[PDB]
């Protein structure tokens, strides 16, 4: 649904 | 270098009239907004950083700091929908849209994923989006002869921002906008890697979820039978969706569940009625029982794979809301089954585990089960065998469960189950 960049 | 900088020295470093240390201070931004034990998301909001982002997404001809700020913003985009929303009220929309045609491959992802990001907050956003006119350029960047040849990471990014644009209700997507993206996602949905495959039948699965109309446009192209055959796959990331989507359009018309037949689903359903994960087994349930909802030919073709044994199987030994589902495909089987139907069924061993099931604290559940008893006592009528039928109730405990269901405290439940005591016990 919504992921960060890590 | 730019590890572990404070917010006031990326504020300083941003508020310099000098591009290269604002580069540099963007990147200190990106890694504290990278690190995964709660980035500051909120304390760089307030610093007011995001427009100063944004017209960074601008800076052609210093990439580096298109890139940083992208990656900066993508993180706060990935948010709550208030942190979303920093994004969006900062003019990112657009700037993302334009950062599409970049011909520095990693910062055209970077702005794929922030807009990604910001269409999976919800419709509203979503839609936003598209309006900005993000289609068209994503698409493009998938208008290669060979999918093979973009980079796994870069084709995965896309396949998953495309999957959200074709997320969420009230609203849905707009029709156009599905319209146009339908066809890269069939070519999706062929594609090897395993998670543009889960993410394409995602896709396919939020597109299918709505009024017939919404699935005929999916079924129409033709996409069925590579959703039967992903529903065989070994990985569950991809069994998931792809069951998902096939549930899905069996809630349409019959001519709709009968493509679902006729790809030849019914043969995968002994492993998903019996799958070690229980949400498989609860989507493969409530699948059958929207076939079982069909017409007598399709109740056939449920008969003839073999899977009346596997809903038996279910209804004896599951978790409880795979239970329930298997409670809803008997009675829907037995509402719109002929008699020879419902006389299989019940040779099948039916009566026992639905009667075992009357004693469960769920007033639900007890209505289906008792219009299922009804249905099935209106097919011994048919058959003069009332009494062969009250008797298996009985021995197998069922009685003592309907007249101890004829002082429960639901209506419909004590009007049914003394309708039944009256009617076949006497």
């Amino acid at each position: 649904r919504k992921r960060p960049r890590v | 270098g730019t590890v572990n900088w404070s917010v006031e020295d990326i504020v300083k470093g941003i508020n310099s009239n000098n591009l290269e240390s604002q580069l540099q201070a963007t990147q200190a931004a990106r890694k504290l907004l990278s690190r995964e034990k709660q980035p500051p998301i909120d304390n760089i909001i307030r610093a007011g950083l995001i427009p100063k982002f944004v017209s960074f997404l601008g800076k052609t001809d210093c990439s580096p700091i298109q890139f940083e700020s992208a990656w900066a913003l993508t993180n706060i985009a990935s948010g709550t929908s208030e942190q979303t929303k920093a994004v969006v009220d900062g003019g990112a929309i657009p700037a993302f849209i334009s950062l599409l045609a970049s011909p520095h491959a990693h910062i055209s992802e970077q702005a794929v994923w922030a807009l990604g990001n910001i269409a999976g907050d919800g419709s509203a956003f979503r839609d936003l989006v598209i309006k900005h006119g993000a289609i068209d350029p994503l698409l493009a960047l998938l208008a290669v002869p060979d999918l093979s040849t973009l980079a796994c990471g870069y084709l995965r990014n896309l396949t998953w921002t495309l999957s959200n644009l074709c997320r969420n209700k009230n609203p849905a997507p707009p029709l156009d906008a599905v319209e146009q993206i339908l066809p890269t996602l069939v070519r999706l949905l062929h594609h090897n890697d395993p998670e543009v495959l889960a993410d394409s039948c995602w896709a396919i699965s939020y597109l299918t979820d709505g009024p017939n109309e919404r699935i005929e446009m999916v079924v129409k192209k033709g996409v069925v039978p590579q959703l039967v055959k992903l529903l065989g796959a070994t990985e569950l990331p991809i069994v998931t969706p792809a069951l998902r989507a096939i549930g899905n359009i069996v809630t349409g018309t019959d001519e709709q569940t009968q493509k679902v037949i006729d790809a030849g689903a019914l043969a995968v359903f002994p492993s998903l009625l019996t799958n070690p994960k229980t949400n498989i087994q609860k989507e493969a349930t409530w699948t059958m029982s929207n076939i079982t909802a069909g017409r007598q030919d399709q109740i056939q073709q449920v008969v003839n794979h073999g899977l009346v044994p596997f809903l038996v199987g279910v209804l004896s030994k599951a978790d409880f809301k795979t239970q329930k589902e298997a409670a809803w495909a008997i009675t829907n089987y037995t509402s719109g089954g002929t008699v020879e139907q419902i006389v299989y069924l019940v040779h099948c061993g039916i009566i026992e585990p639905l009667m075992n099931l009357l004693s469960a604290k769920d007033t639900k559940i007890i209505q289906v089960i008792l219009d299922a008893i009804s249905n099935i006592f209106q097919a011994a009528e048919k058959l003069g065998e009332t009494e062969k039928l009250s008797i298996m109730i009985e021995e197998c405990g069922g009685l003592d469960k309907i007249e101890a269901l004829q002082r429960h405290e639901n209506e419909s439940v004590y009007k049914a189950s003394l309708n039944l005591i009256e009617k076949y016990f006497s």
